[PDB]
RNA sequence: CCCUACAAGG
RNA sequence: GUUAA
RNA sequence: GGCUAAUCCCCCAUGUGGACCCGCCCCUUGGGGUGUGUCCAAAGGGCUUUGCCCGCUUCCGGAUGGGCCCGCGUCCCAUCAGCUAGUUGGUGGGGUAAUGGCCCACCAAGGCGACGACGGGUAGCCGGUCUGAGAGGAUGGCCGGCCACAGGGGCACUGAGACACGGGCCCCACUCCUACGGGAGGCAGCAGUUAGGAAUCUUCCGCAAUGGGCGCAAGCCUGACGGAGCGACGCCGCUUGGAGGAAGAAGCCCUUCGGGGUGUAAACUCCUGAACCCGGGACGAAACCCCCGACGAGGGGACUGACGGUACCGGGGUAAUAGCGCCGGCCAACUCCGUGCCAGCAGCCGCGGUAAUACGGAGGGCGCGAGCGUUACCCGGAUUCACUGGGCGUAAAGGGCGUGUAGGCGGCCUGGGGCGUCCCAUGUGAAAGACCACGGCUCAACCGUGGGGGAGCGUGGGAUACGCUCAGGCUAGACG
């Protein structure tokens, strides 16, 4: 079955494009500890019908472009921008841990 | 190949009576009768207490050097014993006992296990009217170990077999004197064995 | 050395040249025909594009340009000629896209 | 705040076992309770009961001891000799029916919580099903 | 540490440094004799220790053992090392192997002698 | 094309064969499509010869080509028999 | 070789 | 001065 | 430059059908159907010659093989922290069997990173193998699977398939042949040479068997393979003898000089017969083919063995290799002499300074035995990187203190969802190996057949205690 994602979109800078993040949670495999690993996906939005905040399904799909091999399916439910800040802010932090940082 | 050099030594050196020569280790002079100490220059200076791995060594070189085995192939026994099911020191004992040349010496067609050795080596022996010269074959329940046509002759197995007349024979086999043939019946119980061993101490040395 | 089987280089030369020479007359003629149908010349521009049709099926039928390879370049010629037309002319000669 | 309201009771019970409390409150939680069912019916307690200390729900829990000993240090022999979490926050412990553990071949017990409630590791084996494992006991 | 801080760093597999860089960590190096001295044990220990300077075919040149009582090493002579240290010597940690190129054999050596590399004499 | 050949797995001057399907260009003792008999050509055992006759039918009945020994070991389990 | 097995001294 | 008992 | 055949190439026709454009229908990414228009087929050969065989054309499907794509998993360094322009996405083309920045035109300004991007180091990955109670650690030689490469780099042609180890082209290095213009070549195939190295074999036999390519067949090719050769390299089986034999030769070692040891060991008697020598002598091989039958089923017939005159049988028949390590403790096994911190031993602890069970020899002893030791490396013991299974007051270890970002963790009650978790069924889990059973070589090693396995992942269904998420409530934490 092709595969069947869900995830919360994190941008739409891209014409008909949408950067979908996609959390997943398991057991360490040695020390037990459930542990949660997550992933961005380009996903095909021809309509460009998803906004940043939807929570959407993603599905394995023929090649679009490099980079780029899912189409969202559908919409989850939205205005999810809580799950958005924590990838941008997550984001944000980074720019302060080289000799490139400023913000505490 | 086996160990082929002054046995009674052995029997000096583990203390008890092993009997490797069958006749004259009867005799009045298995030195076990005269001499029962260790061989060499310090064979009568009084003893120290061995320590739990010279026990177990001693005990273990005993238990094989009743049969005569290489250290390769009684271990190569005692680990098949290992992984197979029930008590392992028994079933030790059972391979042991079902090594052929050793059937030849309970059936007495030959009056000592190395005897009984050459007995096989050299053809003069049968398992289920084929021949077999190799002093390792395992003998299983239901086989007729017998001495070879050509050989019934043989003034020695004459001789044994004459001696074995009126003389009874393990529980586990049957002997058939007139047809210098014999049969194993069951794999010998730990209690049909009356040997000088405790079998656990071996046990205890390959454990190390 | 000399392992007569450099005889597979030979054809594979002669191949490669009656390969090479079908193709061309197939580029050169759609190309043709695209640009006739890209002025409006209907009639003359159909009438080339199935002489490229049957050029590039008859390719197909050996390994020159055999396969769906045929079919792509059946498909993007009748579809650039088509389109080129519709934008003007109508399909007069008519031998070869459908009504 | 209790970060393990679960690994609190343990330790509530363990430590007063260890002085010999006749009984000893823990804060109330149906979780809690069911545990507590299990200890009961499996006899290494008296008991509990619901009470209310300073308008807040409890649960008494009466706890057992053998009998007084003979020479030096005549304190009894404890029922619950050992009571341990296993899983806990931020290493959850799961277990499939075949992964149920046997505690001192028997002598001792397994609670995990199932999809079909709190059971004794016998009971889970029992049902067939697996689940978290709560603590060991003994 | 707590299990987070073991998923968030792990445990690390150390790894054992080599009592002997003959290189390839094959079991043996050929060489060249540079120098042939003489060296003292340490402290508890008296003695003329024989040692050798080794160039290797590792490209290595490392102070080797000469074992045994007798020994006809010279600048040029070429030898097999092995590896084995001398516990009273910092620095040795290899034995030249006797019996092996211009390394003769103990003489007259009538007990451990396949190591010193000494055959059989003939007994009668 | 797909092929029903003999594989060998007895060991030196002991042969003891598996009657396989495998795809012609494989390696003989390689990776084959499947098991469907075996053969010991010294019939050193009451069991020397042994084949799925149905299952061979099968394959026969797709396109299998046998080498000519593995349709002699064939017919003598009686895949090629009518009655 | 004098000391005590040495080093250092004669 | 070192090494031992 | 000229001649010429075909299953070579082309034109026309026939159009079962198929391809393409447009339309409609079904279906849902380019799947199937249908209508008009257009476009597209072909090769002959053999004879037991009026009818069969081999083959050719188009189409649909099967079978096998494969391409591309996606989830998850896959070493060390953070003394590598920021990386990115075909870079990320778009539209339209090119290319391919096919999707795709795979390539291009143009537009947009994006993509990636502490869940470790980028850089550096190392490395083909698996089935497995070794070790370990397990968890785990280490590993990937032989065999099977996948990948990658063919002197180094780039490239396409031919073809169903290659960007092709024994095909082609160019550049580079090198070798060889040159009449100096210019050419030829690539063992990481088998064998062999040489170099490097501690170290790794025959320029062997055969195509008989299995397997492959071409052929209607006969049959031809096949260093693939089946065998033989060399190396205790490993594993397994075997020998160097069996029984008798003295209060105990001699020699040699100890000694209290009485005697004790080597030791039934030898000698010697008798018995059996490794080697060898004769005679017999294989299985592996029955197909293809041929005849009957119908070129089918079925039934007959003939050819064929490298290994090898080997295995194995039967007859005769000699008493006929033993070495190596070790003996202070760990660790099984002690005395004498020599030596005198010397010569030397030594895995760790240590031993030798004039009576050394530790050095060197000897006698004796212990261990293993066609081996025994050594060196190197891996796992173990080492809960000594501790998940199972450790620690930090003084042993190594609390950050000099706070604030607080990400992250980890989260009180009591009810309800929804069912991500984690648990349960059933089912698909997958190649063979070999491992395990068990039985069986074939006289045993075994080795090998055959059969049995049993599971984690993981996919699919359908089910559970909801706990963790999660959503919704509501609470007041015991927190704050006011
Ligand atoms: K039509
Ligand atoms: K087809
Ligand atoms: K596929
Ligand atoms: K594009
Ligand atoms: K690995
Ligand atoms: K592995
Ligand atoms: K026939
Ligand atoms: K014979
Ligand atoms: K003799
Ligand atoms: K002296
Ligand atoms: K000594
Ligand atoms: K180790
Ligand atoms: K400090
Ligand atoms: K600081
Ligand atoms: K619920
Ligand atoms: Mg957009
Ligand atoms: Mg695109
Ligand atoms: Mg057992
Ligand atoms: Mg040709
Ligand atoms: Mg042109
Ligand atoms: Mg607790
Ligand atoms: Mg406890
Ligand atoms: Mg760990
Ligand atoms: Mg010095
Ligand atoms: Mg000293
Ligand atoms: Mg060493
Ligand atoms: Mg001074
Ligand atoms: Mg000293
Ligand atoms: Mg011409
Ligand atoms: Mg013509
Ligand atoms: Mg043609
Ligand atoms: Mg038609
Ligand atoms: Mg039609
Ligand atoms: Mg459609
Ligand atoms: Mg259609
Ligand atoms: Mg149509
Ligand atoms: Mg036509
Ligand atoms: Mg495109
Ligand atoms: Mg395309
Ligand atoms: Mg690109
Ligand atoms: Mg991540
Ligand atoms: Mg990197
Ligand atoms: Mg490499
Ligand atoms: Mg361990
Ligand atoms: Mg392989
Ligand atoms: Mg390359
Ligand atoms: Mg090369
Ligand atoms: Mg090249
Ligand atoms: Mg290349
Ligand atoms: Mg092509
Ligand atoms: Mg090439
Ligand atoms: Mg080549
Ligand atoms: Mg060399
Ligand atoms: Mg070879
Ligand atoms: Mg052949
Ligand atoms: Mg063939
Ligand atoms: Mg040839
Ligand atoms: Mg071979
Ligand atoms: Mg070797
Ligand atoms: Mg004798
Ligand atoms: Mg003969
Ligand atoms: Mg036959
Ligand atoms: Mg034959
Ligand atoms: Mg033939
Ligand atoms: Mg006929
Ligand atoms: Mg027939
Ligand atoms: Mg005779
Ligand atoms: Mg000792
Ligand atoms: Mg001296
Ligand atoms: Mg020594
Ligand atoms: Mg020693
Ligand atoms: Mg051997
Ligand atoms: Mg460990
Ligand atoms: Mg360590
Ligand atoms: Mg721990
Ligand atoms: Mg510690
Ligand atoms: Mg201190
Ligand atoms: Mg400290
Ligand atoms: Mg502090
Ligand atoms: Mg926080
Ligand atoms: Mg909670
Ligand atoms: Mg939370
Ligand atoms: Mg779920
Ligand atoms: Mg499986
Ligand atoms: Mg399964
Ligand atoms: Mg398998
Ligand atoms: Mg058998
Ligand atoms: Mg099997
Ligand atoms: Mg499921
Ligand atoms: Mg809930
Ligand atoms: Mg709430
Ligand atoms: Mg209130
Ligand atoms: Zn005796």
């Amino acid at each position: 079955p092709k595969k069947v994602l869900t995830g919360v979109v994190v941008s739409d800078k891209m014409q008909k494009t949408v950067t979908v993040l996609v959390e997943r949670q398991f057991p360490h495999p040695l020390y037990g500890k459930v542990i949660k690993r997550s992933k961005k996906y380009l996903a095909h939005d021809p309509e460009e019908k998803y906004k940043l905040g939807d929570v959407v399904e993603i599905i394995e799909s023929r090649p679009i472009s490099k980079r780029k091999r899912f189409r969202v399916l559908r919409l989850v439910e939205s205005g999810r921008m809580d799950l958005v800040e924590k990838y941008l802010i997550r984001r944000q932090n980074y720019e302060s841990l080289s000799k490139r940082g400023g913000k505490a | 190949g086996r160990y082929i050099g002054p046995v009674c030594r052995l029997c000096r050196r583990e203390g008890v009576k092993l009997y490797l020569k069958g006749e004259r280790c009867y005799s009045p002079k298995c030195a076990m009768e005269r001499r029962p100490y260790p061989p060499g220059q310090h064979g009568q200076k009084r003893a120290r207490r061995p320590s739990d791995y010279a026990v177990r060594l001693r005990e273990k070189q005993k238990l094989r050097r009743i049969y005569g085995i290489s250290e390769r192939q009684f271990r190569n026994l005692f680990e098949e014993a290992s992984k197979k099911k029930g008590v392992t020191g028994s079933v030790f004992l059972g391979l042991l006992e079902s090594r052929l040349d050793n059937v030849v010496y309970r059936l007495g067609f030959a009056v000592s296990r190395r005897q009984a050795r050459q007995l096989v080596r050299h053809g003069h022996i049968t398992v289920n009217g084929r021949r077999v010269d190799l002093p390792s074959y395992r003998v299983r329940p239901g086989d007729e170990i017998a001495v070879a046509e050509k050989s019934r002759n043989l003034e020695l197995i004459r001789q044994n077999l004459e001696a074995m007349k009126g003389r009874k024979v393990g529980p586990w086999l049957s002997l058939d004197v007139e047809g210098m043939k014999g049969k194993f019946l069951r794999l010998p119980d730990r209690e049909d064995l009356a040997l000088p061993v405790n079998e656990q101490l071996v046990i205890e040395f390959y454990s190390r | 050395r000399n392992l007569s089987a450099l005889k597979r280089h030979r054809q594979s030369l002669k191949r490669r040249l009656r390969n090479k020479a079908k193709k061309s007359a197939i580029k050169t003629l759609s190309k043709k025909a695209i640009q006739l149908a890209q002025e409006g010349k209907a009639e003359e521009a159909l009438k080339i594009m199935r002489k490229a049709e049957s050029l590039i099926d008859k390719a197909a039928k050996g390994s020159t340009l055999h396969k769906n390879a045929a079919a792509r370049r059946k498909s993007r010629l009748m579809r650039k000629v088509r389109q080129l037309l519709e934008a003007a002319g109508a399909p007069l000669i008519g031998g070869g896209l459908s009504a | 705040m209790l970060t393990d309201p679960i690994a609190d009771m343990l330790t509530r019970i363990r430590n007063a076992t260890r002085v010999y409390k006749e009984s000893t409150d823990v804060p109330a939680s149906r979780f809690k309770e069911e545990i507590l069912r299990i200890l009961a019916r499996e006899g290494f307690i008296k008991g509990y009961e619901r009470v209310d200390v300073d308008g807040k729900p409890y649960l008494r829990v009466y706890l057992k001891y053998g009998p007084r000993r003979q020479g030096p240090d005549p304190r009894p022999e404890q029922v619950i000799h050992h009571i341990r979490r296993i899983s806990k926050p931020g290493r959850r412990v799961y277990v499939g029916v075949k992964e149920i553990p046997r505690v001192r071949r028997g002598l001792g017990i397994a609670i995990l919580s199932t999809s079909k409630g709190v059971l004794t590791d016998r009971e889970a084996r029992k049902l067939g099903v697996g689940g978290e494992l709560i603590c060991e006991v003994w | 540490p707590t299990i987070n801080q073991l998923v968030r760093k792990g445990r690390e597999k150390v790894r054992k440094k080599s009592k002997v860089p003959a290189l390839k960590g094959a079991p043996f190096r050929r060489g060249v004799c540079t120098v042939v001295r003489t060296v003292t044990p340490k402290k508890p220990n008296s003695a003329l220790r024989k040692v050798a300077k080794v160039r290797l075919t590792s490209g290595y040149e490392v102070t080797a053992y000469i074992p045994g009582e007798g020994h006809n090493l010279q600048e040029h002579s070429v030898v097999l090392i092995r590896g084995g240290r001398v516990k009273d010597l910092p620095g040795v940690r290899y034995h030249i192997v006797r019996g092996v190129y211009d390394a003769a054999g103990v003489k007259d050596r009538k007990k451990s002698r396949s190591k010193y590399g000494t055959k059989k004499p003939k007994e009668a | 094309m797909v092929k029903i050949r003999l594989a060998r797995f007895g060991s030196k001057h002991n042969p003891h064969y598996r009657i396989v399907v495998t795809d012609a260009r494989r390696k003989r003792d390689g990776k084959y499509i499947e098991k469907i008999g075996y053969y010991d050509p010294r019939k050193t055992t009451p069991d020397w010869l042994k084949v799925d006759v149905e299952r061979a039918r099968y394959w026969l009945s797709v396109g299998a080509q046998p080498t000519d020994t593995a349709r002699r070991l064939l017919r003598q389990a009686g895949v090629f028999r009518q009655e």
